RNA sequence: UGGGAUACUACCCUAGCUGUGUUGGCUUUCUAACCCGCACCACUUAUCGUGGUGGGAGACAGUGUCAGGCGGGCAGUUUGACUGGGGCGGUCGCCUCCUAAAAGGUAACGGAGGCGCUCAAAGGUUCCCUCAGAAUGGUUGGAAAUCAUUCAUAGAGUGUAAAGGCAUAAGGGAGCUUGACUGCGAGACCUACAAGUCGAGCAGGGUCGAAAGACGGACUUAGUGAUCCGGUGGUUCCGCAUGG
RNA sequence: AGGCCCAAGCGACUGUUUAUCAAAAACACAGGUCUCUGCUAAACCGUAAGGUGAUGUAUAGGGGCUGACGCCUGCCCGGUGCUGGAAGGUUAAGAGGAGUGGUUAGCUUCUGCGAAGCUACGAAUCGAAGCCCCAGUAAACGGCGGCCGUAUAACGGUCCUAAGGUAGCGAAAUUCCUUGUCGGGUAAGUUCCGACCCGCACGAAAGGCGUAACGAUUUGGGCACUGUCUCAACGAGAGACUCGGUGAAAUCAUAGUACCUGUGAAGAUGCAGGUUACCCGCGACAGGACGGAAAGACCCCGUGGAGCUUUACUGUAGCC
RNA sequence: CAAUGGUAGGAGAGCGUUCUAAGGGCGUUGAAGCAUGAUCGUAAGGACAUGUGGAGCGCUUAGAAGUGAGAAUGCCGGUGUGAGUAGCGAAAGACGGGUGAGAAUCCCGUCCACCGAUUGACUAAGGUUUCCAGAGGAAGGCUCGUCCGCUCUGGGUUAGUC
RNA sequence: AACUUGGGAGUCAGAACAUGGGUGAUAAGGUCCGUGUUCGAAAGGGAAACAGCCCAGACCACCAGCUAAGGUCCCAAAAUA
RNA sequence: GGGUAGCGGAGAAAUUCCAAUCGAACCUGGAGAUAGCUGGUUCUCUCCGAAAUAGCUUUAGGGCUAGCCUCAAGUGAUGAU
RNA sequence: AUAGCAUAUCAGAAGGCACACCCGGAGAACUGAAACAUCUUAGUACCCGGAGGAAGAGAAAGAAAAUUCGAUUCCCUUAGUAGCGGCGAGCGAAAUGGGAAGAGCCCAAACCAACAAGCUUGCUUGUUGGGGUUGUAGGACACUCUAGAGUUACAAAGGACGACAUUAGACGAAUCAUCUGGAAAGAUGAAUCAAAGAAGGUAAUAAUCCUGUAGUCGAAAAUGUUGUCUCUCUUGAGUGGAUCCUGAGUACGACGGAGCACGUGAAAUUCCGUCGGAAUCUGGGAGGACCAUCUCCUAAGGCUAAAUACUCUCUAGUGACCGAUAGUGAACCAGUACCGUGAGGGAAAGGUGAAAAGCACCCCGGAAGGGGAGUGAAAUAGAACCUGAAACCGUGUGCUUACAAGUAGUCAGAGCCCGUUAAUGGGUGAUGGCGUGCCUUUUGUAGAAUGAACCGGCGAGUUACGAUUUGAUGCAAGGUUAAGCAGUAAAUGUGGAGCCGUAGCGAAAGCGAGUCUGAAUAGGGCGUUUAGUAUUUGGUCGUAGACCCGAAACCAGGUGAUCU
């Protein structure tokens, strides 16, 4: 309240709706798959196991911050660019689930 | 019990990164044969809501 | 020689013509619903009620729903602030000037005025040009209209209030023209906030100019009003099991 | 065991009213008038049933106004309220549904186009009171001006309006200016009476004017009578005072509580400078302690209440 | 070596009251309260001694709070002041005798006075035992009181016709 | 000292003097601004007394000393210099 | 002896009466209504220490930012003459 | 022939209440929005009508794009999210997932052997009864086939034996001495018991004195409860599928209203009033305007325990709950004195001692009182009785005071009395200097502004939940549980739905150490350089009456015409 001026949260205009269905994943950063071991062949559950995610939330996304120091394989629900090449240049692919 | 949201706020603003509150922008509804080409693209942007209304509000929108 | 207008086609103020599947209405009209604070007869020692006979009225009224007109009879409320106490009068937002004490700022129901627009040229650019008045004066000469000639520091003009500016002309013509552009903006000014103000420069695409360059409106400063709601055009990138 | 008389308002009168500050000019009233009402009457209480009205019937009942009696109650229907009517317009729900959109069964394939089902819309057209509208209606609500001659509210002309105040009355329970002007009454009269009109701002049923009688009514004047008064005096008691008995209360920051002139939140028992004053009682007075008593009977604020009004808003019982 | 007036107000350190946990204690050879005293710390406050008192209560550390009063025309309860003051509620009493611890005030008597369309006699409404006889005197009677509508004891209301 | 961020506030009735101005009447212990100071929130000495003037900011003793404004005949400390 | 009851009754009309104050009786309950208003708010010391101003406000004796306090981090010559 | 009358029978109904809980009918207002009308308070309060010990709800026309927890409810989370809102105040879910609970069951309709009645047994009627009650579409139909339940739904009654528990009770270990005392349980010494050292008494503080406690035992009877034995009930399937059947003035539409977090609106979901008004599987409803397709379901009849809500009671026990101005209004003849016509409103008031031993006698007095003597540890414990403060009232006195102008103190000081918590001491004070209480409120108050007569007691920022920040402590790219279950009304263990963080950007699709705007590979905004999380102390804030007191007033249900 302002004294009868007129209060911010009128000033201002709303904008924007929410999209009842939203694909949000809990993400994996580049760097967070070095908990991991060479060829290893990792798994959503098996990154769930390790505890590296805590819920899978709609999917797992994986991004590319750091560096993998490793050659090994991934099968997740989707990637993103930096992702892929940071994976294929070590070696090992990366089958979208 | 439970606080309550201003419901009215949720909808003007995101939070952004550092804790600030993106807002959008006023005087751009109508009259616009009455203000300037620059008053509106400088217009069609947006600001942070400014500490001294930030004390003021704090609580509105804890939940956010 | 007109006033519409008799091929066809709704089809006539304009006659005639009777009933046809079955049916309403204007309209009289008849009873079976309904109704009668309506006589008699009972239940019954009853001005209640119920049931019967006749009479009345009658598909009406009454009643339910829906919809429109009236409705301080009644109900909840509203009826601003400033103010040398209220009231009455005046005022309320913007721009300019003075008060304002040579940065900026600064109050009073202090002293003066304007605004709620206007300009497709009174915008952009290129090239040109300089004014009011005064006398030495005259065809007019209300004086001074136009014309002439030397001085004219602008004493003139600048769409408008006032103040800062202006011959670089920002004043006056003339020719092209649409930058009265789209996307933006390092940086600063103002400032409680919301707002307001000024911007070099960078892209896109122009217009003017031989080019260099100038142009994101009017010499600068008023000409207005958040937000919710709703309308119109684009774009879907949202749109509930999928497509729309 | 009545003072009385002369004269003005006001109200006809007897009556009734704010228990606990107003008894009156306020209310009633008998009498007028207007209006509604045909009888399950109108009007009223109830959601209704039941009632009141009335076991009444237009010589009756409800409501409005005025208010014995006597003389009278002028002009205006423009506006509104009430009428009563009118043919157009303007009219809701319903009725009506040409037409428009969504979806796809087909078709086309440069993606359009679709026959019916289902839907989302929806129009000419018809549709009642009514509202504009039009004559009446003033004992309905109301209204009864302006200007210039004129030497002056006499009379003319002029504008406007629907019309511009008749009779009576008038410095009034209405006259500001105002103690209006002349007369009466007194030695002297802002009061009183008569008249004038020169009505800020009388006026005809929110009736005008006048009236005998009446009034714990208001207002002048007179006789009588008196301690009302000049001008106070003395008596009789009850309080008061002394003694025996019994014995509260309002109030109260602690108090050994002086005056003057100053100072001060601008009016001092408490402050400064002076002046005055031995300690403690009893009868008395009321100047101060801004004495007591009641969180000002005025005033102003509160986006505080409440009651009331209306052509404020929104709605509403009820009625058509 | 410097700083230390202070209101709205911010910050910090603390003193006290009740209760709880644990540890350690004191108590009829006298606890808590209460009263007095010339005692100790910078303050909130802490002890000690002596009286009254006749059973519980300290100390250390830590936890919790109905935790600290001088004002709200605060609430409840006591007691002041005004003060031995106002008041003693319409009126005619006097005196002899008696009764008693006590008499203007109670009982008896004489005189006097007041009412008498009533202060008299009835009877309703209402109150319920105030009615009567003994006895008492704290309290109630606006004084006193041997008295009473007061207290204690025991009694008292009888209808075919009201 | 200053700035930045965060936690907690109170303040929105000012006053008088001096000085520059408006308003009023070169009126007011007036009113409205600017600029100091003080009071507010400030005790102490002076101004007789006297929130705002002059001098000066009180941590707590002391029967020590020096001074500011004001003063030095008596009330009343100091020059009848 | 009875009857009319509070958004109601009754009124020879005064806002008059309705159980000693009636522009809407009393008693309970919603109810600790609301009170931007007045009053009160209880132990001690130490350190620092304001404001009575802007702007906006159905706002003017109220509030909200801002200025002026305090506390704790951080910055580290940015402050003053 | 019906009203109507007149009888007879029947543990049929009435009334009461627990101020609670539950389901309906009806339904405010102050208030909040810093006004107010929509909205809020709120479907609250108050009324009424039913109940039942629980009630409501309940076996899918249900969620979901599933792989259905396959009925209902209730707890945690979703989440103050999605959403609704003069888009203001403010209202505010549901699904999923984790748990408590561990229940499915009957009737109509078709059809029907047989029969009672109209028909001529051709058609038919019936409640007699069977029949089967469901979407894998169930049932008749036609085939072929075969004899467990249960009185808590699923029909519905009641004798006959036991089993623990509950409305009396029983047994139950182990201490003596001295000291002080009025009395010991204390102190001191020496013992003892303990499946009992819970507790209360006792002349003081007791495991061993008493009542008890742990443990064990115990009913004539009258009850809840439960094992059975009876008892009483009784068809279980498949396969075709030609026909038939599967809940009508109903769904649903229009108008007007309510309800569902969601304001006649898309209200689809769903109700009520008013008009209309359907289909019968080759069908109907739902999947948030909606449709087409897909998926799910099968309405318009009924019953149903458990988990859940509450306490007038009763039984046992607990309390960093009160200890007589508290705690109930009421510890005590209390809803009583008392007040009011009535509704109603409503108090004040506990304590002798261990034992009543409650004071034999004497003295003054009429008595009340008293003073001795005696009781008792104590009688300033004597019945008004434990302790006994202050205001207030008295009686003594040491020092002062009758020429003085006083917010009553301080500071300086003689004189006069006294002698301690012995320390540079206590009481009084001739005389001098300085000096106008306190609170509140203010620019400023000695103020003649306000408040308090005085003493005492009581009397105001607390608690719940959530947010933020600081300190603290775990441990850290991770931190952490919630309900529930076990446990003692504890710790704790288990429980990993969720919740926060590790990645942000954008309205969104979406992209990602980038992202958004934009044609840009420009510029610009927000990011990117890891530190978070759980609990808790403190400071604030929100929602609550939220620091206390106090209105004028509004609304609902009652009481009152004995005054007027
Ligand atoms: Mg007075
Ligand atoms: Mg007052
Ligand atoms: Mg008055
Ligand atoms: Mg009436
Ligand atoms: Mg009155
Ligand atoms: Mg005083
Ligand atoms: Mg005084
Ligand atoms: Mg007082």
């Amino acid at each position: 309240f302002e004294g009868g001026q007129l209060p911010l949260f009128r000033r201002l205009p709303k904008r924007g709706f929410t999209n009842i269905n939203r694909k949000e994943y809990a993400i994996v950063n580049l760097d967070q798959l070095n908990k991991f071991e060479d060829g290893t062949e990792v798994t959503p559950a098996l990154l769930v196991e390790s505890g590296v995610v805590k819920n899978e939330k709609s999917g797992i996304k994986i991004l590319g911050n750091g560096s993998l120091d490793k050659k090994l394989t991934v099968k997740a629900h989707k990637f993103s660019a930096s992702a892929a090449e940071a994976i294929d240049a070590k070696g090992g692919a990366h089958e979208v689930i | 019990p439970k606080m309550k949201t201003h419901r009215g706020a949720a909808k003007r603003v995101k939070r952004t990164a550092s804790g600030q509150l993106k807002r959008s922008r006023a005087f751009t509804s109508h009259l616009f044969a009455n203000k300037s080409t620059k008053q509106k693209r400088q217009l069609r942007k947006a600001r942070l809501v400014s500490k001294s209304d930030m004390k003021r509000v704090k609580q509105l929108l804890a939940y956010k």
